[PDB]
């Protein structure tokens, strides 16, 4: 169970920001697929900041 | 409107020699219209061979500019019988059913470009070694 | 041509060679079977690396014959 | 009217800190690297960011003034160097023999070997810009007034530098005061152009005159009395054109005839100097200042006389065209890209117009007999010609994207063109076609007619000839026009069409340019190369909206690489994409016009002439039958002359074959650019970012790869950069040498 | 104006100019320096 | 001559000017028509105009 | 024809839909949820490939792709 | 339905658009109502006038009727464009919208097609799936 503010390492090997530090924002208080947010100090290639993963594909590196 | 309505489009002085050609004209028939385009392109396409070629100062230079010209039309020939194979394939019908639109006559077309290619070769190489 | 100069340049100039074969009376009649367009971005990458090739293998085999023929 | 607003922008210095201050876009912080260079290519277009036609007026206006800040710096440097680091005194007592020079080179590592024998006792770089020969027919005879010119520009460059902090900052005029063409073309034609060259002909007959009068009496540089002498002195102008004695009164009486000795129409070249007659020179911008003080009081201005550029082109329409120019006024003064193009088109098209009348017509003593500059002003001029013709494609694309309006324009004349530009690219397209084939394949038949052993069967003087009829008889109707048409010309407008060989020196200042065979072939190069390079900037502008491909292509921008691998592949359609093809034809075009130019001069106009009479030309006269085969243009051109730039190491001509094989790299260098694409270098840079990820060192800053637009821009410019400067180093080390 | 210089492209600049003059200076007392003697 | 160009140029290019009746009045006020902005322009054209036909003959 | 498939990291943020030019997507209610919405694409036929749906998408690497099929008329965007 | 006829806008022009491959097979037309007299762009060439109508136009291509639908959205704000395309020699009546609203907002009774429940970095390798008539992103 990851909460908000923590900062967390992505697994999901698809990702710009995979095995990389973020902190997650916020999480959706509802039964939705992939409601972790994390915000990311470096932008992808279409310069976004942020993105909805799964509890599967973060940790708790704190 | 699509098309652009400029002063001199749908001209009647340019509209009667389009509907004059022997592509167009109503009357003939596809053996007959191929014998008038093939004695047109066969009578000037001997010219440019005979004064501009590999040998024109000899015996010896209108015939074989001439025996060139009569090789492009025998060319052409297989070209308008590749083009008539491949665009009329089982005759493919169309809106307009012309000798151009669906095939219909197409043969015939073929054969009257020979033999009216090669006649006007032939023809003018009368008028410039002769006559 | 095919290397610096890309496609989308081409498809554009051939919508007007379509246009301007299909309103030219006695050539109107003539119709192609295939509609022309223009060659693809992995095609004249090929095309543009052929001829790239071949230039650079024909023109270094007549220096490298002719300079060495006239002299040995 | 003169409307303005007082301190709009303070001076302050907090957005001197702040890169990118000027957008929204911007000034955020660099996330990527991509801002570096998203920063310096949207920095000079105002219109993006602004979205205020009277601010984005303002700030083009004051930043011309910024631009004429440089070039009068640029032309004080032009002056300085004349005045101190030249050979200009010595010149001026021997101008055919001493080789005009400055820019002496420092003594370190060995680059103190250009400081070559350049003639006299000075030693410098042997220059090619025809500075000493402007400045001798502009009278100077000493360095102390170049080095007055010097500061004078220096004063002029602080005061449009001020004027341009001025107009900006603190006295911004509105934007009614920038709408005010008719105003604007009364003043800038009799005021800017009328008195600059009434006040420039003033200089001629003054001050010109009088010292080359004595120059070719050829007294000494020292013995001839200073040029105020002229003004004060009335007796000193009196011996020479004995017409001043009789004072203003000729002129305000009408009785201009008295002013036949030097207010002439000799018409020809001087046979002392090789140059234009000054006095030829004077009357000339004395006609130009009338004509133009007079034109700029035709348009209308608040005392109602005057025409009105708006009511000319209302009642400007006929029946092909239907509104006629209506919709062109109010297009012209509100779009500032649509006056760029124009007014870029021709001063482009008029530096090639110099470049043409400055070789066949020298207008300076000593220009004709110098090879060595009157090529390189040729080929600068041209050079400089043709980026200003893209730069017109290029405006003109931007016009449409933004500043095109389809409820001001209904069927008027830019409604109309935009309506059948499938008419005009394809009757352009089959053009550029009917001409590659029937002039470069003349050249190819020619290549395979002397390579099968058939020399009797190509096209040349000795074969199936092409004489250019049409050319030869322009030739004849301007060669015998001095005395028949133009009856008080002494001499012909050039001696290029027909007349004597002009000799000074042992060298041709000027003789008959004949034509020929070869130049039928090359005139009709230049007309193919012109025309392709004509058609993909025309089908820039034409389709920047929109095409059957795209048909929101203004939606999507004037600089967009692409719309995606879909539709077949949409790459290169925008419009910015047809500026970038249209630089390597106009690449193309121009360098082969500055081949023809090179090779044409040598072989049958420049050379030599014997003590009897008769012409030994540089190259010996090999244009005729060399220059119709592609191979005669790889020997005996490219080839044959290229032997003076790589066997110029060790000698004063080494930094012309540093520079040309420097030039190649960065040429050979921009095919990296424009053949490979973006997308492999940002997984190649993905392995670096990882090797500077391992330790711990990465920047914040992000690595990309140059953009797909930016990738063909960075391409283009090295491989302009890289010809000419190939072409630079090899026209001026082998005139040097031969010239 | 401080925080100007301190900007990328000027103290990309005077550095380069200030690397460059300590490089020219050097081949003008010591030329042509090939080896350590 | 030239005072005849004048009369000349303010015959036929006087009815040509398009707007009339600007400023500015005659200094006293006076009523005179041609004010003085078309009297300097049909001046300024017969010196034009009187000037060609002095030199042409 | 080109075929688009829309994978289940959507969000319902409607980008894809507005940014095509060949009206190709469109949005339909999801199932488990039946508040959020995903993507969809009914007429796959009408696709020219420009991607332009990718360029919208604002999940980290896009929800919604593009892979260029068979060259029909429409999708080489021919006007003849 | 496509309701030809109806007024073509008050036009006169293009040689861009709507050649030989109308009259074969599947030429577009969009119809819509303006509430002006207004002139827009084109995107054969640019100028029309739109009429109060009922106005009508036959386009060549759909991409030529939603960005001329877009424009009628942005610059007029008329939103009711209409796109079909013909019958005998054509294909498809009533292109858009497609289910009586624009494809941006929810509707329910679409289903969802073209959807994967999975995402892309679950997607198998194309070995697995060598000589077999699956593809690598199909479900
Ligand atoms: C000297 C005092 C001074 C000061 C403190 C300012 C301050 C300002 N100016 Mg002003 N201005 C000035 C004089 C001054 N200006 C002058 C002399 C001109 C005439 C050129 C202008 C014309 C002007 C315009 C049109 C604009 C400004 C703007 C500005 C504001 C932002 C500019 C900026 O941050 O970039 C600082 C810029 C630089 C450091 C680059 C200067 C480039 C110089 C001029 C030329 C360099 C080219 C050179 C030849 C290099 C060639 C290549 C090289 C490799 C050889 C800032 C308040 C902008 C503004 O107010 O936006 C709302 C704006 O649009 N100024
Ligand atoms: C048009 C621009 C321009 C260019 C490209 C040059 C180029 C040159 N100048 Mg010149 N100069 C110019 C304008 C220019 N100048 C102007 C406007 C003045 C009057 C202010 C001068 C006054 C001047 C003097 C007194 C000298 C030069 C020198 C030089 C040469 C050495 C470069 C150098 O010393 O930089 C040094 C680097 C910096 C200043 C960077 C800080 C170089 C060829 C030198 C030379 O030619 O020696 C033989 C030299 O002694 N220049
Ligand atoms: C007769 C008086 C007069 C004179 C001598 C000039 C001269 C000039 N003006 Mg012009 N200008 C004038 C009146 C005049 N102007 C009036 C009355 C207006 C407003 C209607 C303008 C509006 C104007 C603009 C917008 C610009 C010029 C510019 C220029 C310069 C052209 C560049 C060049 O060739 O050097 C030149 C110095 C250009 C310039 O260099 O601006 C700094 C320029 O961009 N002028
Ligand atoms: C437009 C620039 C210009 C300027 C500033 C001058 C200025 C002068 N001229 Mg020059 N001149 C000019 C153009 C000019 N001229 C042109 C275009 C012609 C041919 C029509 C002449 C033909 C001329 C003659 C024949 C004479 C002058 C003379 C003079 C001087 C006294 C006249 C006076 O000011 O009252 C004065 C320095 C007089 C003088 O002092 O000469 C030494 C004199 O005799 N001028
Ligand atoms: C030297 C290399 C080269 C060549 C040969 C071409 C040729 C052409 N360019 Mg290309 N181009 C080039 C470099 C080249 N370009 C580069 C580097 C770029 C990137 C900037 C471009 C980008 C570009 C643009 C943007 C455009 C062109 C266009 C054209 C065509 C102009 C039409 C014409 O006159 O054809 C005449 C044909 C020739 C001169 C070829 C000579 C061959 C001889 C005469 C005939 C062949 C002999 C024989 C019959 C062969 C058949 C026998 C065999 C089958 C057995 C022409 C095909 C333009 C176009 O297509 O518009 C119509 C156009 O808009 N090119
Ligand atoms: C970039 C850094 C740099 C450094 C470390 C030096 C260092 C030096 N300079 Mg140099 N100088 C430089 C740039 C530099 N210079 C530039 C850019 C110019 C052109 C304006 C000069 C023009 C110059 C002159 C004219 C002289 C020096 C001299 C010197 C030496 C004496 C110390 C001094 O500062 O005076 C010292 C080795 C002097 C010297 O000792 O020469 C024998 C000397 O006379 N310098
Ligand atoms: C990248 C390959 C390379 C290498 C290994 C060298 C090495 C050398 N060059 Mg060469 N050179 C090169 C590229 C290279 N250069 C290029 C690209 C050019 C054209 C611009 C030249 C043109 C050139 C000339 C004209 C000369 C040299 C000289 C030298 C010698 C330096 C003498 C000296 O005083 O430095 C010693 C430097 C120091 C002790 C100071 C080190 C600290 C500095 C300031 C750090 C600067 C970092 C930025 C040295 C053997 C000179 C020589 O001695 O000829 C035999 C010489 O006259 N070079
Ligand atoms: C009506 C009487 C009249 C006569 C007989 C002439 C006669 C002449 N004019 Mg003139 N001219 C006139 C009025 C006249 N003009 C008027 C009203 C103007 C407008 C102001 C001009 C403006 C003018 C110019 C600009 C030129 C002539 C020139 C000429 C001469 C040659 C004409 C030619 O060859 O073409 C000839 C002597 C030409 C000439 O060579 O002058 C000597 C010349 O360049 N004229
Ligand atoms: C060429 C002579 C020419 O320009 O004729 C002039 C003619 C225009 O005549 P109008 O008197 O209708 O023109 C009024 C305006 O064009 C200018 O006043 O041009 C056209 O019809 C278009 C030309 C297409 C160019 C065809 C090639
Ligand atoms: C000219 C050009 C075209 C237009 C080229 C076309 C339409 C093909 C025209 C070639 C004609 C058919 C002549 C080709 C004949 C060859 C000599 C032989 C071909 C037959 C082989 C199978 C042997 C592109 O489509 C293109 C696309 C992407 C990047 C660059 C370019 C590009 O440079
Ligand atoms: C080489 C190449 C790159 C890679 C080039 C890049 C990333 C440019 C980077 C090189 C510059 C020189 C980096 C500059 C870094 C610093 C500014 C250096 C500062 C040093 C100071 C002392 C001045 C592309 O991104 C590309 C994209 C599209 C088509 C072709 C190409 C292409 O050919």
């Amino acid at each position: 169970m990851v909460q908000r503010g923590s900062k967390v390492r992505i697994l999901r090997k698809e990702s710009y920001w995979y095995q990389e530090i973020g902190t997650v924002a916020s999480i959706d208080q509802s039964g939705i697929k992939y409601p972790v947010i994390v915000r990311f100090e470096k932008v992808n290639y279409s310069n976004v900041n942020s993105n909805n993963f799964s509890l599967d594909e973060v940790v708790e590196v704190e | 409107i699509g098309h652009l309505s400029t002063p001199i489009s749908n001209s009647s002085a340019v509209n009667g020699l389009l509907a004059n050609l022997p592509a167009y004209r109503k009357g003939l028939t596809p053996r007959l219209r191929g014998l008038e385009i093939g004695m047109a392109h066969g009578y000037f396409l001997t010219g440019p061979f005979v004064e501009l070629g590999p040998l024109r100062n000899t015996d010896g230079g209108i015939l074989y500019g001439s025996l060139s010209a009569v090789g492009l039309v025998v060319i052409l020939t297989a070209c308008l019988a590749l083009y008539g194979k491949a665009n009329f394939s089982g005759s493919s019908k169309s809106k307009d059913a012309t000798l151009w639109e669906s095939g219909e006559g197409w043969s015939d077309f073929v054969s009257g470009w020979l033999i009216g290619g090669a006649g006007s070769v032939g023809f003018a190489y009368l008028l410039l070694q002769y006559i | 041509m095919f290397l610096i100069s890309w496609r989308g340049y081409w498809q554009e100039l051939i919508e007007t060679l379509v246009w301007a074969h299909e309103r030219t009376p006695l050539a109107n009649l003539v119709r192609w079977k295939d509609k022309p367009v223009a060659l693809s971005i992995v095609q004249a990458r090929l095309v543009g690396l052929a001829h790239f090739a071949v230039g650079y293998i024909v023109t270094y085999a007549a220096f490298l014959i002719a300079s060495t023929a006239s002299k040995f | 009217k003169i409307v303005i607003d007082k301190d709009p922008v303070s001076t302050s210095f907090d957005k001197w800190a702040v890169p990118g201050h000027f957008s929204r876009t911007l000034a955020k912080g660099p996330k990527t690297t991509t801002w570096i260079w998203n920063l310096h290519a949207d920095v000079h277009d105002f219109d993006s960011y602004t979205s205020d036609l009277e601010e984005v007026s303002r700030k083009i206006f004051s930043a011309h003034f910024g631009h004429l800040a440089v070039v009068f710096i640029w032309l004080s440097g032009a002056y300085f160097h004349g005045a101190r680091f030249s050979n200009y005194e010595a010149w001026l007592s021997n101008p055919t023999t001493i080789k005009p020079s400055a820019q002496v080179v420092w003594p370190i590592v060995g680059q103190e070997i250009l400081n070559g024998d350049v003639g006299g006792g000075f030693q410098g770089i042997q220059i090619t810009s025809g500075l000493f020969q402007m400045w001798r027919a502009s009278g100077i005879t000493t360095e102390l007034q170049l080095y007055v010119t010097a500061i004078g520009a220096l004063v002029m460059a602080a005061l449009m530098l001020f004027a341009g902090w001025f107009h900006y900052h603190k006295a911004a005029p509105k934007l009614e005061w920038f709408q005010n063409a008719e105003s604007m073309m009364n003043h800038h034609l009799g005021g800017l152009f009328g008195l600059g060259s009434l006040s420039w002909a003033g200089h001629q007959i003054h001050v010109s005159l009088p010292v080359n009068k004595l120059l070719d009496s050829g007294v000494s540089p020292q013995e001839i009395p200073l040029p105020h002498e002229f003004i004060l002195n009335k007796d000193l102008i009196a011996q020479l054109y004995p017409s001043f004695g009789q004072g203003l009164t000729p002129f305000f009486t009408l009785n201009w005839n008295e002013y036949s000795d030097f207010l002439t129409f000799k018409g020809g070249l001087n046979p002392v100097t090789g140059g234009l007659w000054l006095s030829d020179s004077a009357h000339h911008h004395l006609a130009i200042a009338v004509l133009f003080i007079v034109a700029g009081h035709m348009y209308r201005t608040n005392w109602g006389i005057g025409h009105s550029m708006k009511e000319m082109y209302d009642s400007h329409k006929g029946p092909f065209t239907g509104e006629g120019h209506k919709g062109v006024y109010e297009i012209f003064t509100n779009s500032w890209h649509a006056q760029l193009s124009l007014n870029l088109a021709l001063f482009g098209s008029l530096s090639i117009i110099v470049a043409h009348h400055m070789y066949s017509m020298p207008p300076y003593p000593y220009l004709a007999t110098d090879y060595a500059t009157s090529l390189c002003l040729f080929t600068h001029h041209v050079w400089i010609g043709g980026f200003l013709i893209v730069g017109a494609g290029a405006h003109a694309a931007i016009f449409m994207v933004r500043d095109y309006d389809p409820a001001q324009n209904y069927n008027n004349l830019v409604d109309r063109v935009l309506r059948h530009r499938d008419a005009i690219i394809s009757h352009l397209n089959w053009v550029c076609i009917f001409l590659g084939f029937h002039s470069f394949g003349l050249y190819i038949h020619n290549d395979t007619m002397r390579a099968l052993g058939r020399p009797q069967d190509m096209f040349s003087d000795a074969a199936i000839q092409l004489q250019p009829v049409f050319a030869q008889w322009v030739q004849g109707v301007n060669s015998a026009a001095a005395g028949n048409t133009a009856p008080n010309a002494l001499a012909n407008a050039s001696y290029a069409f027909g007349g004597d060989i002009v000799s000074v020196g042992g060298k041709v200042a000027m003789m008959p340019i004949s034509l020929g065979t070869a130049d039928f072939l090359v005139h009709h190069i230049h007309a193919f190369t012109i025309h392709v390079t004509v058609l993909i900037l025309l089908k820039g502008v034409l389709f920047a909206r929109n095409s059957r491909l795209i048909p929101d292509k203004a939606n999507l921008g004037f600089r967009f690489p692409c719309d995606g691998p879909g539709r077949g592949g949409t790459c290169q359609v925008s419009a910015w994409d047809h500026v970038f093809l249209g630089l390597f034809w106009m690449y193309n075009s121009l360098s082969v016009v500055l081949f023809h130019f090179s090779w044409k001069m040598q072989s049958d106009v420049w050379g030599n002439v014997t003590a009897d009479g008769a012409v030994s030309h540089i190259t010996g006269n090999n244009f005729a039958q060399g220059a119709i085969t592609i191979n005669g243009w790889l020997r005996d051109f490219l080839w044959a002359q290229a032997s003076q730039v790589i066997q110029s190491y060790g000698s004063a001509l080494s930094a012309y074959g540093l520079m040309f094989l420097g030039a190649h790299f960065i040429w050979a260098f921009s095919l990296m650019f424009l053949f490979s694409g973006r997308g492999y270098w940002q997984e190649l840079i993905e392995s670096i970012v990882w090797a500077h990820n391992k330790l711990k060192f990465a920047p914040s800053i992000q690595p990309r790869a140059l953009s797909i637009t930016q990738g063909r821009a960075v391409g283009v410019a090295h491989y302009l950069l890289g010809g000419i400067a190939t072409t630079w180093s090899f026209f001026h080390a082998r005139i040097i040498s031969v010239g | 104006f401080s925080k100007y210089l301190s900007t990328a492209p000027v103290i990309g600049t005077l550095t380069a100019f200030f690397l460059a003059g300590l490089l020219i200076e050097i081949n003008r007392f010591n030329p042509d320096l090939l080896v350590y003697p | 001559v030239m005072l005849a160009s004048v009369l000349f140029a303010g015959a036929v290019g006087g009815p040509g000017i398009k707007m009339k009746g600007q400023g500015p009045a005659w200094p006293f006020n006076a009523q005179i028509p041609f004010t003085p902005s078309e009297f300097l322009a049909v001046t300024a054209l017969g010196h034009i105009i009187g000037t060609g036909v002095i030199l042409g003959i | 024809a080109h075929t688009v498939k829309i994978y289940d990291t959507c969000i319902g943020c409607t980008q894809c839909v507005r940014a095509c030019p060949t009206d190709v997507l469109e949005m339909v209610p999801w199932d488990g949820c039946r508040a959020n919405q995903i993507a969809s694409a009914p007429r796959t036929e009408d696709c020219v490939g420009c991607k332009r749906c990718e360029s919208a998408c604002p999940t980290d690497f896009l929800s919604i792709r593009v892979y260029l099929g068979a060259e029909t008329t429409r999708s080489m965007g021919l006007g003849y | 339905t496509l309701n030809l006829n109806a007024p073509t806008p008050i036009f006169g022009g293009s040689t861009g658009g709507l050649l030989r491959k109308a009259e074969v097979e599947e030429f577009y037309s969009i119809t819509w109502t303006g509430k002006s007299e207004t002139v827009f762009e084109l995107p054969t060439g640019g100028a029309a006038i739109m009429r109060a109508g009922e106005n009508l136009l036959r386009l060549a291509r759909k991409e030529q009727c939603i960005a001329l639908g877009a424009q009628l959205k942005d610059k007029f704000k008329i939103t009711d464009y209409k796109i079909y395309r013909v019958y005998p020699s054509g294909e498809v009546q009533f292109l858009h919208p497609k289910d009586g609203v624009f494809p941006e907002k929810v509707n329910p009774g679409r289903v969802a097609v073209g959807s994967n429940k999975r995402r892309i970095g679950q997607n198998p390798d194309p070995a697995k799936l060598k000589f077999k008539g699956q593809e690598t992103f199909d479900s």
